């Protein structure tokens, strides 16, 4: 969750960054946070699957597993939302820049 | 069919015999009572080095034709007006003469064109005149029905539309790579001198050898056998019993490199530095790769998969892709990296890429790796700039399904995920792997023990100093290894190693 | 589409008609176009795709297209399909860069009436309707069908049963789970099929498919 919120913050900042060097630094930090997010996703995937398998015979363990599942699902939803919003915003900016008369020919 | 020296090609001979020669075998009385002409052309196509020239030559011999007259594509051209096409006219003279003189009892002539798709492009320069000449002669106002012309080519889809009409090039055939039965039969044909004349030992089992060689082209097996015999005889120098054993065969098989096979040496060079599991991630990543490999091999509908691995610079990304590939056992393995492409012209780049992709579709089973994207695409941020056409070549390629049941996996790596987002290309890819760098001290401990940097005292003290000094260590493996070597070959490990590690993070 | 086919086959004046299929990516447009084509019996049917236009030079692309159009005119009844216009032209958004010549040629070609009362139908497909508005090319088209995504669970169940993937308890479990796990649901059919098939191999039970369907929406 913490990493997802950091990704959202970098998304918002990269929309406004005009210094090319800072934008590059933001892109690389973004790459680091995205990579960490994917790795946590894979780890939780395997660990939760193993916990649900381990809880088959104990209603309390099953309950724990299902709670983890719910929370992980909420995390996934949050990720999806962030991603969608950012895509939609990147579209409006890509519209902004070129919908006007342009610098003199090549 | 097989009494003559051609192995594995069975249906083709039935097909060609039924269409070509069923109208030249029976006595002329019957066929003239049937009033049909004879086929006057044949186009057989396929990858090089499969035996097209051989079959073409043999066809003449079965019909007791005149000796073949032969030419190859690019040599036709000249630079004087009206000389470049006169040659195409020369080749039919003798046939015309004999037809006029004798009549309907003449003996069949044969002509062989090579690399037809060098010159005969779609029309609409010299090229049009060349094509026009060939059309006007191959079927003209004057009847001439004692000839046959044979064509061999690699790319059927650029020959002009008019030569392929019923009347000029009627029968179109494909020659594909040998199967297992083909390889076994090829061995049987090839080792006839050695068998009857008794210089082959009794221990060698050619069935096993056929089972061992995959995607061998059918020509190179000759190379293998002659090399093995040369190996044995040179080893001898004694005339007791000159026998070739399985040893020589194994040696030669090891030596040769097929064209449509694994390119091991590059992939070995890629991972020269060794794979040590300094943390838990490596196992997980490799497991993921193996899973996907299985998915490719076992399915039926998922004939293609696109998989991306991405992460920060210097994190050691490409080596993992290599390791996954080399631990798979697929026959066909090629690698595309900037090192090859450097120095070429743009057209050359696109041509190379196109050919490389086109190659894989022929083999049953393929894995293909791409080294880096921003580099190939000429990205540079200021402006920014890049070569578009290459980008499109890749973009269209990454969606092509193999034309037939053949199967392909494609792997690629990059350092600039976000930039790929921004160009809007990401829709091609199905699954993603992340490769982060080290942010721990015990990891550094594992790598120093594997590299055996120093004795335990130095090791313990440096981990202690970095524990107390750097709290949020974060660097890739590249700088770690090179820095470790630098400290080793330099003096006083604390004096540099600790400082350099701090300065790098 | 059937109505259009009939209308073109029998109308003295209506010699030329141009349709436009547009919709979100992965909605599966080309399949529909092909199905419309196959059930018409029009003797001349031929296809242009970026697939065939691979690795040539620009002029060659022009020559190829021009030849194909020319070939179409020498027959009484004809149908052509054009795949992924906005990709024949090599549109890329940063700049943006694209080739002008091919665009102009198509702009011209789509309007030229065939000679001697011969009959033609043209279909084309796209996934970037907005940029087409922006380039001011939409005048050429006489009508526009729209294809949206699937957006309900019952449809997804229909897809499972046509795939025969589901078991009887499996469908109940998955449908209920997703019914509470996802308020809004919208995906392309292509991705759905991919997911059903990858889920059919490993861990067949409802789990893998449920979270995969989540990981699509
Ligand atoms: N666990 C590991 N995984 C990958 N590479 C490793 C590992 N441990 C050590 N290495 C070293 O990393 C190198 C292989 O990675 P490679 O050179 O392909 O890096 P890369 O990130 O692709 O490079 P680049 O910075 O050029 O993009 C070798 O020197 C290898 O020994
Ligand atoms: N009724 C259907 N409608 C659409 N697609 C279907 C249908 N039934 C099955 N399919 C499958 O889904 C695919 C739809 O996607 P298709 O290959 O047409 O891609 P597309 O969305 O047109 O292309 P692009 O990726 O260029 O946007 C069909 O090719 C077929 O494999
Ligand atoms: N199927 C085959 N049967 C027999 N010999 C073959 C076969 N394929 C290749 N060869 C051998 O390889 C050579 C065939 O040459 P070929 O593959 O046609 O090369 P090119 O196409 O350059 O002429 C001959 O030595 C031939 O005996």
């Amino acid at each position: 969750d913490h990493t997802i919120n950091q990704v959202d913050s970098l998304h918002k900042r990269l929309l406004t960054e005009v210094n090319e060097e800072q934008a590059s630094h933001l892109r690389h930090s973004l790459d680091n946070f995205v990579a960490q997010a994917t790795d946590l996703q894979f780890k939780l995937k395997n660990e939760i699957k193993s916990a649900q398998r381990d809880g088959i015979h104990d209603t309390n363990k099953q309950a724990q597993a299902e709670n983890s599942r719910q929370r992980f699902l909420k995390l996934i939803q949050d990720y999806r939302i962030v991603d969608s919003n950012y895509k939609e915003e990147n579209k409006e900016q890509a519209k902004r820049q070129y919908m006007i008369i342009q610098p003199e020919a090549t | 069919f097989e009494d003559l020296g051609v192995g594995g090609l069975d249906k083709e001979f039935t097909k060609i015999f039924r269409r070509a020669f069923a109208s030249r075998i029976f006595p002329p009385s019957v066929i003239e009572k049937l009033g049909i002409s004879h086929v006057k052309g044949l186009l057989l196509y396929g990858p090089p080095g499969t035996g097209k020239t051989l079959i073409a030559r043999k066809i003449g011999t079965m019909l007791n034709a005149k000796e073949p007259k032969i030419v190859n594509g690019p040599e036709i051209l000249s630079k004087y007006v009206g000389s470049s096409e006169e040659n195409i006219r020369n080749l039919f003279k003798d046939a015309e003469a004999e037809y006029r003189a004798k009549g309907e009892e003449s003996s069949l002539h044969i002509i062989i064109f090579d690399e037809l798709d060098s010159v005969f492009k779609q029309r609409g320069g010299v090229g049009d005149n060349v094509v026009n000449q060939l059309l006007a002669k191959m079927d003209g106002v004057d009847q001439l029905n004692n000839i046959l012309v044979i064509g061999m080519t690699n790319r059927k889809d650029l020959i002009d539309s008019a030569l392929l009409r019923p009347g000029r090039f009627e029968v179109q055939v494909e020659i594909h790579l040998p199967d297992e039965k083909g390889r076994l039969q090829i061995f049987d044909i090839q080792t006839k001198k050695m068998r009857e004349n008794n210089m082959m030992s009794d221990d060698v089992n050619l069935a096993e050898l056929a089972a061992l060689t995959k995607n061998f082209s059918g020509a190179e097996i000759e190379g293998l056998v002659k090399s093995a015999s040369s190996f044995a005889i040179n080893k001898t120098v004694d005339i007791a019993k000159l026998k070739v054993t399985r040893e020589d065969f194994l040696n030669a098989l090891n030596d040769v490199t097929p064209a449509f096979g694994i390119s091991e040496e590059d992939l070995k060079t890629c991972v020269e530095g060794g794979m040590m599991l300094y943390s838990e991630r490596v196992n997980s990543i490799l497991k993921n790769g193996a899973r996907y490999v299985r998915q490719v091999r076992e399915s039926d509908k998922s004939r293609l998969v696109s998989l991306l691995i991405h992460g920060p610079a210097g994190s050691g990304k490409t080596a993992l892709a290599a390791e996954i590939a080399l631990k798979s056992g697929f026959p066909f393995i090629r690698l595309i990296s900037p090192n090859e492409l450097s120095g070429m012209s743009e057209s050359a780049k696109i041509a190379y890429i196109d050919n490389t992709f086109r190659d894989a579709y022929k083999s049953p089973l393929n894995i293909l790796v791409i080294d880096s994207l921003e580099t190939l695409v000429d990205w540079v941020p200021i402006g920014p700039r890049f070569s578009n056409n290459i980008l499109q070549m890749l973009k269209v390629a990454l969606k092509r399904k193999p034309p037939q049941d053949r199967r392909l996996l494609i792997m690629t790596t990059t350092s600039a995920y976000s930039v790929l987002q921004q160009m809007d290309i990401l829709s091609c890819f199905d699954n993603e792997i992340a490769v982060p760098n080290m942010t721990n001290l015990d990891e550094l401990n594992n790598v120093m023990i594997e590299s055996n940097f120093l004795d335990d005292a130095g090791r313990v003290k440096v981990i202690n100093e970095l524990s107390r000094s750097c709290p949020n260590f974060n660097v890739g493996i590249k700088k770690t290894l090179t820095n470790i070597e630098t400290a080793r070959h330099d003096e006083d490990p604390v004096n540099e190693l600790v400082e350099l590690m701090t300065q790098s993070a």
